[PDB]
């Protein structure tokens, strides 16, 4: 019953969502959280009748500061996900104690995965503020001012809107789901 | 000569590419066409990660080989 386009009116297909994913995501991670440490991970899923399924959060192996964390061994993710024929549908990611956005960095980061899936969403916790916030960018406007952009430092801001939340009802849709979370940390 | 770089996500980039040409050459080239910058691709073939000064032809990469690409996360 609902369908949702792009601010150019290309057609999105729906993500499911698993409703328990955010709380087991900050559970998982929660001890960076309590070191001050950010931490990330990869939605992973499946497409079934023009639809996509979120299956599996996947913590891949990274480092991490207070504000920042990347991956470090993506061979290791890539080989799970082959192996799996899990699809990448987005990312989420801690801001310990800063407010729910998109950083510059969460920018730059977000505009590739939704270059390569146009659903790609971007789930930001912000557990010292209790919120949270599922973002893309706007399409195609914020997606070509971040491919042009050249700017250098890490906080540089953008002309324009660049980002957006996902709409309710949406594209994102949050349903009882089962999921498996898989940690390839040490 | 063509070759492929499948995703993670159910997309296939086709390049234009030769032999001689370097790893960081066809990141580079994902760029021109795809918008990704270099510094967040990872290229796998036959199993291995390429290496940027290394050549297509280096790793046996061939007329209609298939590579893989993984993306780099950042939160900053
Ligand atoms: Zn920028
Ligand atoms: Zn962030």
């Amino acid at each position: 019953k609902i369908h949702a386009y792009t601010e150019g009116g290309k057609p999105l297909r729906t993500i499911y969502l698993p409703k328990l994913l955010k709380k087991v995501f900050l559970d998982v991670v929660k001890p960076n959280t309590k070191k001050n440490l950010a931490t990330c991970g990869i939605l992973c899923g499946k497409l079934r009748q023009n639809a996509f399924f979120i299956t599996h959060l996947v913590i891949p192996l990274q480092e991490a500061t207070s504000d920042t964390c990347g991956t470090t061994d993506e061979a290791s993710l890539f080989e799970f996900q082959d192996k799996h024929n899990l699809l990448t549908l987005g990312w989420i990611h801690t801001h310990p104690t800063q407010t729910c956005f998109m950083s510059s960095v969460d920018l730059h980061t977000h505009c590739s995965y939704q270059l390569m899936l146009p659903e790609a969403i971007a789930i930001v916790m912000a557990p010292s503020k209790n919120t949270s916030g599922i973002f893309r960018l706007l399409d195609p406007e914020g997606l070509q001012t971040i491919v042009k952009c050249r700017k250098p430092g890490l906080f540089h801001p953008h002309e324009g809107k660049v980002y957006t939340m996902v709409a309710q009802p949406g594209h994102v849709r949050e349903i009882n789901s089962k999921l498996q979370v898989v940690d390839l940390r040490v | 000569m063509q070759i492929f770089v499948k995703t993670l996500t159910g997309k296939t980039i086709t390049l234009e590419v030769e032999p001689s040409d370097t790893i960081e050459n066809v990141k580079a080239k994902i760029q021109d066409k795809e918008g990704i910058p270099p510094d967040q691709q990872r290229l796998i073939f036959a199993g291995k990660q390429l290496e940027d000064g290394r050549t297509l032809s280096d790793y046996n990469i061939q007329k209609e080989s298939t590579l893989h690409l993984v993306l780099r996360l950042r939160g900053g």
